[PDB]
């Protein structure tokens, strides 16, 4: 028989749905060196290019759908022996220009994911390629040149016998894509910054150890004869002073073999390194189970008497500083049966009940850590 | 009139450009890329191009998507000249792309013996959900270049661009940039001794 | 966050369903001479091979599904002026051996489809590759060597330009 | 789909009031309506398929049929056929008019495509002409004022 | 005063006319037909008449019936002259028809040593249902010519007309026009080398 | 400031007066009777007095009783003079009756090298039911004379009076006038050849 064709199941505009099998549209193989202390760039590439080779159930439909409705689920696979540590990161960003900084602080401002293949076998999350819409197409992230990256934040505490690789399972999961826009509203219910705080390094031994992190995250982070800054951090710099509930995500990047108890708290700068009685200030004590990887630090409004300057002048003595500091002190002593360091990733994710005070004139660069 | 209105707010300097030193006497101009922070003179004319790092400037080149309005104040300083000799002028052209076809957005002309300032404001509106990714080849989006020209480059010494964000501004999306070279302000008096 | 993977939307065995867009897994282009009185063999080819080049929404899922549950819908497109006749035929058969007869009587014993592009613009129908089951896979019709054919039963009453 | 400025012509563009007017905005979007007419003898039979796609597409592509589309045949008498492209065929608004000297691959604005599905044919020498006219935009949405840009691509 | 108000919006250039080259020293003027896009100097004086094609300009001559208000910005650029020597002036006359009887709509006079700009706005209101078909002999409807004159054509180098549509504008009816000659912007610096 | 406000509306010219030809160098003035359309120089000084017939002008001298406000724009054109030589000035006096006692209504003073314009507005309010019959000896009602004076009659060439009716205007009562002499506009360029 014959039939009219103008009206058939051919003008389908609906977004890809189904199982994570018909949703898998990309599998990228990314290698790891037998040795990489830090800052190594495991693999950098435009998002859209992750499909080049690929040919899975969903691949084809991925390109040919004008408007996608679901977030992308990226899943890494990779495990290493109990006696070894390491820390990776996958981070997507809306765009890039010129010889950009591949550093950690630069990429984790937008949707990112961090982890340690030493204690948590496979890591994954869902992101939204169009940071200000609720839709996005294949051709989209191709043109707007959406770049994704993969970096090693802390080396292996111990070297594996051979080079290893971690696979990625790009899928278009069934979740609503939501925007994440920054306002200029002085009072905000919640504001995300994902501004990195630094790679804390605690050498073995009974050495008396302490580290300070500026709560004056204005202007951006340090670098020789120049400061680098992501959009968020760069944006909060819009205000003179500020305050609100601080959230923090401290990750363990060392082998679970390297045991050590660290204690955190908010205190000022004039504090001596041989102080000792930090434990009289309100604090939080942090230990790490053989597997536990993440630990969230919350500092309520009660730990700050009043708002403080977003960014202070670089040439400011450590004692003349009048803005709080996030402290990281060794409670007992780092240790291990294997040479290595107890690294800690500290990232300020967001401010709850933010409060921005007056417009900031600005001030060139910023302290260096 | 003879009284002057109160002109407030914060307007941190972003881009400043000085005219070529003597004996360059021909007419010359410079183009400002208000959204990305890139300055470019006409030909191989020697100008003094400086890009500052106000909190505001920063966000502009580090924020992929942006929507809202921008307030601008352009200042023109000139080198001391007997008033009754001034023949300078300044033609500021606000436009979306230097491609010869594209027509001016707004057009200004002023002849102020000595130095003046003109405030104006454009609207960054884009195709996404109202956002315009600075010059992305997606919807063949543009940016906002502000081309300023000087009649007599000898009497007009420099073009200063100050910009303030209007409260309705919003941005999302980060663009990985290269480290930002420390650029400090040179207006304090050129004092040595 | 991390999560257990042994139990995910990964062991899906269900047959391809959806719109005729996510269902289109093959598009074959078959030519016609400017003249062919009868018995011409427009195109003969193993069924499974019709996918070789192809790459549509459904293509990929077609090969990778162990057990398909739906019939195949083949649709031909082709029209010729009112003042001209012609007769085509598409016929599938379970198998073939040696120098077989390409004649009409031979192929239309199993699922077939006949028509005239002169009066009815586009023709199509649905068949079942596994004549004795209710299931069939991509690898199936590849091994059991299912052959499909296309022939011209009667020439053009008038030649097209 | 960047019908801004008007249509082509040597050393000059010609434009009606409407088209000339929509050029008032920078970007835009909305449901597209189209009226495709058959101007050839009903003898010239041919099946054409339409769809929205971008420019970088090769002429020897072939798998257009994997993109959402509409297939158009013409009965011996049928003269008009209406094409509707809902909002779901565009991810976001697009530039009303783009610069003429823009490579076909650097173009980032949608295109209405017309591909031959099978092959045009006939028992009489002739061509299969098709009139394509964009009648209107349902749920139009004009974005920001357009500074302008002299002339436009030529077809 | 010494501070300047923020003057926004988009004001694409439409019609630009330059004064005759030397040694023409007599007083001369030019008339702009704001609604149809036609420029005409006084006598056989040599002016540089250019009609651009902004999206706005276009609609004006392609739309039969039009109703609403129009914003205008006239800019005057002059050729470099020792300030204390300037004697130029500009008399802009806005009118409905050049027929000698008809009286001016609005009347301006300015003497700006160097160059200035003046913004004004007229209202296109017609007899139909509020629409005025540009110069149709129906209700003996008019148009809007803006005649600008220069005291010293040597010091005043050109008249630039920028116009923006006010949101209350509405038009209906198309007038078949001849193909529009491609006319690009000539302000970029006259750079060759 | 350097930007100019939008100044709209219709302001048809009503009364125009030119300063005496050379070699008259003394200070001289002229008085305008804004409500009745009568111009009168100071002494027997030779001025060029012209009274136009805008629809507005007409109603003023043909309407006995009138009440409301009037908008005015006075323009001053001057004959080309090296800027740095200008010493002219203009003292405009708005008053109810020239009788020496009566004090000024409003008082203006401006020195614009070249030519300027000043807009002001008075209120015609009368004793009847709010109407003031122009100079009727009833309640010893007045009118509104606007006396303008020129420092250097050689640099200041003419005073132009433009007036627009404000929407709140109302009038009743007709005053039989003599036929109105046809008076056309002389600003088009004094072109002959």
């Amino acid at each position: 028989m014959e039939q009219n064709l103008f009206a058939l199941s051919l003008d389908d505009t609906s977004s890809v749905r189904g199982s994570l099998l018909d949703t898998k549209f990309a599998q990228t193989r990314v290698l790891l060196s037998k040795a990489m202390a830090g800052g190594d760039v495991l693999l950098d590439e435009y998002l859209y290019d992750v499909v080049n080779g690929q040919d899975f159930r969903a691949t084809v439909a991925f390109l040919r759908t004008h408007v996608i409705t679901g977030k992308i689920k990226v899943t890494a696979t990779t495990n290493i022996s109990d006696n070894s540590g390491c820390c990776l990161m996958l981070a997507i960003n809306s765009g890039v220009r010129g010889k950009y900084s591949t550093d950690v602080y630069t990429i984790c401002s937008q949707d990112s994911m961090t982890w340690n293949p030493g204690c948590k076998k496979n890591f994954s999350f869902t992101f939204n390629p169009n940071p200000c819409g609720d839709s996005w197409s294949a051709e989209m992230i191709s043109r707007s040149r959406v770049r994704m990256t993969v970096i090693c934040v802390s080396g292996w505490t111990l070297s594996p016998t051979t080079d290893v690789i971690a696979k990625l399972d790009w899928s278009i999961v069934n979740e609503k894509c939501e925007p994440t826009i920054y306002h200029l509203a002085d009072c905000q219910n919640w504001l995300p910054l994902n501004r990195w705080m630094g790679k804390l390094t605690f050498p073995q031994g009974v050495t008396s150890e302490v580290r300070r992190m500026p709560l004056s995250i204005g202007g951006g982070a340090g670098a020789t004869q120049a400061f680098l800054a992501n959009m968020p951090n760069s944006w909060i710099s819009m205000w003179r002073y500020f305050r609100g509930e601080l959230h923090f995500e401290v990750t363990k990047m060392s082998s679970p073999y390297i045991k050590a108890t660290v204690t955190f708290l908010i205190a000022f700068g004039n504090l001596s390194d041989a102080f000792g009685f930090y434990e009289s200030f309100p604090h939080r004590i942090v230990q790490f189970a053989e597997v536990e990887e993440k630990c969230t630090l919350v500092f309520s409004q009660q730990e700050f008497v009043t708002a403080w300057s977003t960014q202070v002048n670089p040439r400011t003595t450590l004692e003349a500083d009048g803005c709080p500091y996030l402290y990281a002190i060794i409670h007992d002593s780092t240790t291990g049966t294997i040479s290595g360091d107890f690294n800690l990733g500290v990232k300020l994710v967001g401010i709850k009940d933010f409060c921005g005070i007056g417009s900031n004139p600005g001030i060139d660069g910023s302290r260096l850590l | 009139g003879p009284v002057c209105a109160e002109a407030s707010d914060v307007y941190s300097p972003c881009m400043i450009a000085s005219t070529p030193p003597a004996p360059f006497s021909d007419v010359t101009a410079v183009t400002f890329d208000l959204i990305n922070g890139k300055i470019t003179p006409v030909g191989d004319d020697n100008w003094n191009t400086h890009i500052y790092n106000p909190p505001i400037m920063n966000v502009l080149r580090t924020a992929a998507w942006k929507s809202g309005t921008i307030h601008v104040q352009l200042n023109v300083r000139g080198a001391g000249v007997k008033r009754a000799d001034w023949d300078g002028q300044v033609f500021v052209y606000l436009r979306q792309s230097m491609n010869p076809e594209s027509y001016d957005a707004r057009t200004f002309v002023i002849s102020q013996p000595g130095s003046a300032m003109l405030n104006f404001s454009f609207d960054i509106i884009g195709p996404n959900s109202g956002f315009e990714f600075a010059e992305s080849p997606w919807a063949n989006q543009t940016t906002w270049y502000l081309e300023c020209v000087a009649t007599n480059p000898r009497q007009i010494q420099q073009f200063e661009v100050n910009m303030r964000f209007d409260p309705n501004f919003r941005v999302a999306g980060n663009i990985l940039m290269p480290p930002f070279p420390l650029s400090t302000e040179t207006p304090p008096l050129l004092k040595f001794r």
